[PDB]
């Protein structure tokens, strides 16, 4: 959906490449390209400056959202509509709501007209009933009406609506602790075992905890990388 | 084929004589493997099957990577750029 | 039980390894590299021939390999069940540090705490944009 | 030196030194930085003052995380086409 746009690499028939790549339905903002070549004969090559490209509707919902929280903590997610097509029209939103929260709203549904390059928004006071993802689906759909603000609210055509799927995470509420234990075990070409024992306490957040085995040995770490560097033939005064 | 530093000098000769001066000059961080990609056009909608064509020498092997710009904007880029790696380069040249 | 004492902080001291190349003194690298050195050689079985086995009480599963080539990266397994009632078992040689590792999160039961807090702010909306004069203030105590 | 002929033939003797080194060697990224546990995918390339592809070998690759704890080790290694690509999952559970 959202991290990159591509990353690979071709060879070149006598005039370059046109790598053909499809378009992510996430077109959020602008697009920076860079790549490198290189040549048996005369060398390698890079740009003047990366290839920016963009893409948009000129009538959508951006969405502002938070990082991450805790269940019982409330919040209110917030979303501008935004308006570039010529027209000054109705618009409204769908909500999809589900269990893993609740969704209070600020008391005004109101569809309402906007006109060229104008925005307006809606927000939703946001508290948490699950733990971990959290996702949020909403849509932006035209209104229809012939006395509105300014004459009919034209409508475009069926593909007027744009729905936006977006997620975060939550975190346990409370207040954490971890708590380990340690085995040096050092067999001598044979087989060794040993049971594991790992008993929590009672009160604790439900499916907070989370347990995790490591496995490492050491001092072999790191004799080799150091050697290289620390010998020198000693010169300036003597103390150093 | 000119280091961003160009040493020239100019002499002659008088017989058992000799002149020559000579200045370092500043060049700009060109190199030779030119290369220029384009997509047709910008600004659309989610055109996918969307197009890049590039140009450069007619026989190479090469690499690209097209990412986001928020983080362009946000965070202090690593200068990866010919710049950088001629400045990296070594005993470009001598001083005496 | 020099071992049981002795792996965790040698395992401290190479995490806190100076890329630079000596460390921020000499002092230190000379009793370090001292204590290294014979941490070794009452260790440094050579080969580390070695392959291990997790299971749990009804059939967990996890064999892993170690050799030289294996040897210098560390290895890692979550967990999938609620409290740990496991076995490891091994075949071969070699000197490993095993950990087990468990976090979770604790309420306390709000209503009848013997702790009383108290948080605020100076401001509580900005509307300058931001009046950046901003202290935080809290009021604490314990009953119990 | 030497130079001879009819007229006249001089002879003479100065000092040089040579010089053996590396190519340089660069790596680059896809983004600054990630999400925890994605794929960090990154090119290792390495020219002399040739600057035309010439092949290396790829002695050593590794990474290194503030606990000095080595997670993505390749070894021997060689560029194709002047150039070799390598990725890494990461842990989704990172502390920065």
């Amino acid at each position: 959906f959202s991290e990159t746009f591509l990353w690979r690499l071709v060879s070149v028939d006598s005039e370059g490449q046109n790598t053909i790549t499809e378009t992510v339905p996430d077109t959020i903002t602008k697009w920076q390209g860079s790549m490198f070549c290189v040549s048996e004969k005369e060398g390698f090559g890079i740009t003047k400056y990366s290839a920016n490209f963009t893409s948009f509707l000129p009538f959508f919902v951006e969405l502002s959202l938070p990082y991450s929280l805790t269940r019982e903590e409330i919040l209110v997610m917030k979303a501008f509509v935004s308006n570039y097509l010529e027209e000054c029209i109705k618009i409204i939103v769908t909500l999809q709501p589900s269990a893993d929260f609740e969704v209070i709203p600020q008391d005004v549904k109101q569809d309402q007209c906007i006109c060229s390059g104008g925005r307006s928004s809606y927000s939703w006071n946001i508290i948490a009933s699950s733990l971990g993802r959290i996702s949020f689906i909403v849509s932006a759909e035209t209104t229809h009406i012939g006395a509105s603000c300014d004459g009919p609210s034209d409508q475009s055509q069926s593909t007027r609506k744009d729905t936006v799927i977006q997620t975060i995470l939550v975190q346990p509420e409370g207040i954490r602790k971890e708590e380990t234990s340690s085995n040096l075990v050092c067999v001598e070409d044979s087989n060794v075992e040993m049971p594991i024992n790992l008993t929590l306490p009672e009160n604790i957040v439900q499916g907070s905890a989370s347990a995790f085995v490591t496995f490492v040995g050491d001092v072999l770490g790191l004799p080799l990388s150091n050697l290289q560097n620390l010998l020198q033939m000693p010169y300036g005064c003597g103390e150093q | 084929d000119l280091a961003p530093g160009a040493e020239l000098i100019v002499y002659c000769i008088l017989d058992l004589e000799l002149i020559a001066d000579t200045i370092s000059l500043d060049i700009e961080k060109c190199f030779q493997n030119q290369v220029s990609l384009s997509f047709s056009d910008d600004l659309g909608p989610t055109a996918s099957n969307v197009s890049l064509n590039l140009s450069a020498a007619p026989g190479s092997l090469c690499g690209v990577k097209v990412i986001d710009s928020s983080l362009l904007l946000i965070n202090p880029y690593e200068s990866l750029s010919a710049s950088g790696v001629y400045y990296s380069i070594p005993y470009l040249s001598l001083f005496g | 039980d020099d071992l049981t004492y002795m792996a965790q902080i040698s395992v401290w001291l190479i995490q806190q390894q100076n890329s630079y190349g000596g460390f921020r003194s000499t002092q230190d690298t000379v009793v370090a590299l001292q204590a290294l050195a014979f941490y070794a050689q009452l260790l440094f079985k050579s080969n580390a021939h070695h392959n291990v086995f997790l299971r749990s009480e009804y059939g967990d599963v996890g064999q892993l390999n170690l050799s030289e080539h294996n040897r210098l990266v560390v290895q890692r397994l979550q967990l999938p069940e609620v409290s740990g009632n496991y076995s490891i078992s091994i075949n071969g040689t070699g000197c490993c540090l095993v950990q087990s590792t468990i976090r979770y999160n604790i309420p306390v039961p709000k209503e009848n705490s013997a702790f009383y807090v108290a948080a605020d702010s100076v401001s509580k909306n900005c509307l300058n944009g931001v009046a950046y004069t901003i202290t935080i203030t809290v009021s604490v105590s314990y009953r119990g | 030196l030497s130079v001879s002929g009819g007229g006249e033939d001089i002879k003479d003797r100065k000092a040089v030194v040579i010089a053996p080194l590396n190519t340089i060697c660069l790596i680059q990224m896809d983004k600054p930085v990630y999400k925890p546990g994605c794929k960090v995918r990154f090119r290792l390339i390495s020219l002399n003052t040739m600057l035309l592809p010439i092949s290396e070998k790829y002695t050593a690759v590794y990474l290194e995380d503030p606990s000095g704890s080595r997670i993505a080790q390749w070894q021997n290694q060689e560029s194709v086409g002047g150039v070799v690509q390598l990725e890494f999952p990461l842990i989704s559970d990172a502390a920065p």
